[PDB]
RNA sequence: CGCGACCUCAGAUCAGACGUGGCGACCCGCUGAAUUUAAGCAUAUUAGUCAGCGGAGGAAAAGAAACUAACCAGGAUUCCCUCAGUAACGGCGAGUGAACAGGGAAGAGCCCAGCGCCGAAUCCCCGCCCCGCGGCGGGGCGCGGGAAAUGUGGCGUACGGA
């Protein structure tokens, strides 16, 4: 099949060829809205990995995230304290910018569903994203078993929970020697079961 | 300020942990729930046992303990396949399967095989329709006489 | 202020009519515990917020 | 006369309006008696009358509004009325034959290897 | 002359009834409400200030539409059914 | 075609009317702003029995939403009696007074006497 | 220059739907101190805590190993006893501090992309007939309109599969 092909193309992007197309792609997304609609993906391959199928109520959407750290939004410096919070230049957010990304688009389309993101191209001052927006309530979706679940009201929001792919990479959740702070059902959830005195009743 | 003599000590008290104080007045509440909803499971599959399917002789890992023998999540794939059970049958006729499990050792294997092969026997397999039974079915007089077994089935001893 | 709008003047419009005393039937009922009424505001005494 | 609600529902819409004009008129009256000071008679009477007068419209509003969705019944599509009022997030759920809408492989699997009904020996 | 001839100058007004939270807390030169945040479209709430959320919460008011919720939801949420007539 | 100004503006595009499949609500909501519904009473007070008497008009007490237009319709619709004019204010109690000057062919004491107010 | 497709982007009080906000005890994602202690205090501690912000549900989250172990090997997730105030971190000071395993409550497994085979074998909407219509569904008739080869559906997913 071709998308193997297309695979490793998409993944050899050091070359002359994909070079230019990133280029080309990250100029031409610069000049276009910080946020709209792509009616087509432009990794169609990565998106049908991610997710996407190519029918009625999949939407795609292009955003730009502003690239670099967080500083902390105080005035000039005046972080009143212990010289540990002073620190204001170097911070870093927590979650991803491509989490950043789906949960700006999932903030901008209430109704649309965020199911996964993925990149398409990179400048000094931003990053390029397409997000992948599903109708709950489109008879395409509501009729077919396979994706109904996006249609119950549990996954309302996925993007701010962080239940989607960009967001479960910032939470830190995992098996094994290297995941003990989030056993359990996260980090909030393990630091709440070990501060507990389990007071019994026979003690 | 420490007196004469005695322990010395680390009171993990110095959070706030009166706001996270677990009372276990739930307690007695809690085992009447557990026990109604088990009776309840219990009435819901009425030949079937009460505690489930059956888990394998399993040998502990981790020095401490590999004198002693447990009951396992499920049968392995070669446990199935030498007893000639397929894994989608057995899921269906009552009998826990994973995948995850290995086989090194013969010994145990073979334990395992003779275990279902007791369990075969034991068995008491209803017809789907009790106007026309099937091949593969338990006869008129085991119809009847089949019950539940109250606790765990084939309880393993050490 | 005489100039008024209707909304300060409709409000205004409840207040002279909540002003108002209690009957003397309504101490006659069986399970009574109002003597007077405790909501009498004054034009001198409550300048009624604002 | 006592005017209940069981005769108004089979009688004319025009006899409803006829009958609820001679009411406000009634209503009118009996407020004029009242300011200009009348009888407790008709002090009791203005209250027969204002709850006459909510039986008449209530009748004609039952034989207003199941006439019309008796009309929108048969159609697929009706008024935001006369759809069925219940909570928002059950309104919002799936459809009852998409509750049971199974794929054909999960069908497949439910054919090939459904739940034995099985019991074991002492 | 900062107390009593200085509280002679106070007649034009700041706040106002409000039309969302019905409270004189409406300022007039800022155009928002200070009790709820008006031109917001969220409720201003918080958690320092317990007890100002008790005076405003779902407990407080009418609930003429939740208690008939209720209702219905103690028997199930049945719609267009009728008893049984003489 | 040539371009004549340098702007390039929005082309008029064609945009279609309302044509729904179903309404939105079953029923029109009804008038509930009747003519009995609008005029509660008249006023029994001396000063406007003066001023039925002296001025030639009719003191009405009106529901607040009403129009000047909508009092007189109403006096018109109701007592079957031609207006000259209405003037309108509200009461501290919250009512609206209505002083409604009739035409001089027909007598206010007259229509009083008509309606029960004396 | 005109006509006809495709691609991007508009305008609609277009036909049909959805989101906005509230409660917020429990749950998820951020952001996030200073009181206090260290008999001072600056690392630490209070503390991922208070406050702030967004998002749901009747539970949420997690969840069927890119796991634990090194044993005659166990085998999704969640919760309890124990591990254990232990290994370990810490002006190694004050203090902080798990995990494995064992005993239990419960126990349920799976689906895609890819790789490939099947005349797109697939999906949505509108017209007519029958049933039912207060969770707008099932069947038939339409040289009706679109979506889709820049890939829909069936077999099939690491336990092998065709
Ligand atoms: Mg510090
Ligand atoms: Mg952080
Ligand atoms: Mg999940
Ligand atoms: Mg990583
Ligand atoms: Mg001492
Ligand atoms: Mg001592
Ligand atoms: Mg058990
Ligand atoms: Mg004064
Ligand atoms: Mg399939
Ligand atoms: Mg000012
Ligand atoms: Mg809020
Ligand atoms: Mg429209
Ligand atoms: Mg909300
Ligand atoms: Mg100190
Ligand atoms: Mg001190
Ligand atoms: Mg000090
Ligand atoms: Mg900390
Ligand atoms: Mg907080
Ligand atoms: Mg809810
Ligand atoms: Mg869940
Ligand atoms: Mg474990
Ligand atoms: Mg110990
Ligand atoms: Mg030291
Ligand atoms: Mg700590
Ligand atoms: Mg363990
Ligand atoms: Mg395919
Ligand atoms: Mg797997
Ligand atoms: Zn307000």
């Amino acid at each position: 099949g071709a998308y193997k092909y297309i695979q490793e193309l998409w993944r050899k992007k050091q070359s002359d060829v994909m070079r230019f197309l990133l280029r080309v792609r990250c100029w031409q997304y610069r000049q276009l809205s910080a946020l709209h609609r792509a009616p087509r993906p432009t990794r169609p391959d990565k998106a049908r990995r991610l997710g996407y199928k190519a029918k009625q109520g999949y939407v795609i959407y292009r955003i730009r995230v502003r690239r670099g750290g967080r500083k902390r939004p105080v005035p000039k410096g005046a972080t009143y304290g212990k010289p540990v919070h002073h620190g204001v230049n170097q911070l870093k957010f927590a979650r991803s910018l491509q989490s950043v990304a789906e949960e700006r688009a999932g903030r901008h389309c209430g109704a649309l569903r965020v199911l996964n993101s993925y990149w398409v191209g990179e400048d000094s001052t931003y990053k390029f994203f397409e997000v992948i927006l599903i109708d709950p309530f489109h008879k395409a979706i509501r009729r077919n078993p396979d994706t109904q679940w996006i249609t119950k009201p549990v996954h309302k929001h996925r993007e701010m929970r962080g239940l989607t792919s960009a967001g479960r990479k910032s939470r830190g959740l995992g098996k094994g020697h290297k995941f003990h702070h989030t056993i359990g059902g996260s980090r909030r959830a393990a630091w709440r079961r070990r501060n507990t005195l389990q007071l019994h009743r026979y003690r | 300020a420490p007196s004469r003599n005695g322990m010395i000590l680390k009171p993990h008290f110095h959070k706030d942990w009166q706001r996270r104080v677990a009372t276990w007045f739930n307690q007695p509440a809690r085992k009447i729930r557990r026990r109604k909803a088990r009776q309840a499971r219990a009435r819901r599959i009425a030949p079937r046992p009460a505690a489930g399917p059956i888990r394998p002789i399993v040998r502990c890992p981790t020095v401490r303990y590999h004198t002693k023998v447990r009951a396992g999540r499920g049968f392995s794939l070669e446990e199935l396949r030498v007893a000639g059970i397929h894994k989608k049958v057995a899921r269906t006729i009552g009998i826990s399967v994973d995948p995850r499990r290995r086989n090194k050792s013969t010994e145990s294997l073979q334990a395992n095989v003779q275990r279902l092969k007791e369990y075969r026997s034991k068995l008491v397999l209803f017809p789907r329709k009790p106007s026309a039974p099937k091949k593969g079915d338990s006869s008129a007089e085991e119809l009847k006489l089949a019950t539940q077994l109250t606790g765990p089935v084939m309880p393993i001893r050490n | 202020s005489s100039h008024k709008t209707f909304r300060i003047k409709r409000f205004l419009a409840k207040k002279q009519k909540q002003n108002r005393p209690i009957p003397q039937w309504i101490w006659m009922k069986t399970g009574n515990k109002i003597r007077y009424n405790s909501k009498r505001r004054h034009w001198r005494r409550t300048k009624l917020g604002l | 006369a006592k005017i209940k609600a069981r005769d108004l529902r089979g009688k004319k819409k025009e006899e409803l309006l006829k009958q609820l004009d001679d009411l406000k008129v009634e209503l009118s009256q009996l407020r004029v008696a009242k300011v200009t000071g009348g009888a407790a008679s008709k002090l009791s009477k203005i209250r027969v009358v204002r709850k006459s007068i909510a039986r008449v419209l209530t009748v004609i509003n039952q034989t207003q509004k199941e006439n019309l969705r008796k009309f929108y019944k048969g159609k697929k599509y009706k008024p935001l009325d006369l759809r069925p009022k219940k909570t928002r997030a059950m309104r919002r759920r799936l459809n009852k034959h998409e509750e049971s809408l199974k794929t054909k492989k999960q069908q497949r699997k439910e054919r090939l290897y459904p739940l034995r009904k099985y019991a074991v020996k002492a | 002359t900062k107390g009593t001839s200085s509280f002679g100058k106070r007649r034009n007004k700041t706040h106002t009834l409000c039309r969302r939270c019905g409270s004189k807390a409406y300022h007039l030169q800022k155009s928002t409400c200070g009790k709820c945040g008006y031109p917001a479209k969220r409720k201003r709430k918080y958690n320092w200030s317990a007890k100002a959320k008790r005076r405003n919460t779902t407990g407080t008011g009418r609930m003429r539409h939740l208690k008939i919720v209720y209702r219905r939801f103690r028997h199930g949420f049945r719609e267009g059914t009728t008893p049984k007539p003489k | 075609k040539i371009r004549t100004s340098p702007t390039f503006r929005r082309p008029k595009t064609l945009r279609l009317r309302r044509q729904p499949k179903y309404p939105r609500k079953s029923a029109p909501r009804r008038n509930k702003l009747d003519h009995y519904a609008i005029i509660k009473f008249p006023l029994t007070t001396e000063s406007a029995m003066k001023k039925i008497e002296d001025n030639n008009t009719l003191v009405f007490i009106v529901d607040v939403k009403a129009n000047k237009h909508q009092i007189k319709q109403a006096v018109k619709k109701l007592y079957d009696i031609d207006v000259a004019k209405v003037n309108t204010l509200i009461r501290p109690d919250g009512e609206k007074k209505a002083y409604v000057r009739l035409a001089p062919d027909y007598d206010a004491l007259d229509v009083a006497n008509k309606i029960g107010i004396i």
